[PDB]
């Protein structure tokens, strides 16, 4: 669920293995070393939507929706500016493409299930 | 120092809107199509991709320069 994909990108955080952006996220994508994927839809996307789709409906990939680019975007870490109670100014990541090694959680089992469910 | 010669400039560089998602190309079904060419060498197996120039292919870092 969400404080599993929280806890999931605070763990790529911490270990590194992560690959922010859309540019070398789809590196990574067409790299084929990919665990897990995450798209913020409803958004001003009138060509991305359809990219984006095509490209993560190839094989063994997964998706996660989230309301908003703000949100994912404060869950990765990408601008920590005044980091006293709010951010100064958070902005929004699109898709993040994800290596884990650091894979032993219960929220990483309840994830799983649900992706396989 | 301001001279009478005329003073020089740094290149600055052309900001391209969303140029990745001009290489992929997504049609109606259910297929992917890859516009420009790829990258050949041991180093880059499939990732960085090539220049679409008027006369050559230009590689991102190997240098594979393939002129027509």
């Amino acid at each position: 669920v969400n404080t599993a994909l929280q806890e999931v990108l605070k763990t790529a955080l911490i270990h590194d293995g992560l690959a922010r952006g859309i540019r070398e996220a789809a590196k990574a994508l067409d790299k084929r070393q990919a665990h897990l994927c995450v798209l913020a839809s409803n958004c001003d996307e009138p060509m991305y939507v359809k990219l984006v789709e095509a490209l993560c409906a190839e094989h063994q990939i997964n998706l996660i929706k989230v309301d908003d680019n703000k949100k994912l975007g404060e869950w990765v870490g990408l601008c920590k500016i005044d980091r006293e109670g709010k951010p100064r100014k958070v902005v929004g990541c699109s898709c993040v493409v994800v290596k884990d090694y650091g894979k032993e959680s219960q929220a990483k089992d309840v994830i799983e299930e649900y992706f396989k469910c | 120092k301001s001279y009478t010669t005329p003073k020089k400039n740094k290149h600055k560089r052309k900001k391209v809107k969303l140029a990745v998602l001009k290489y992929y190309k997504v049609d109606e079904n259910g297929k992917i199509s890859r516009l420009r060419r790829e990258c050949p060498s041991d180093e880059c197996g499939a990732g960085v991709f090539m220049a679409s120039h008027f006369d050559r292919h230009y590689c991102g870092k190997c240098c594979l320069t393939y002129c027509f």
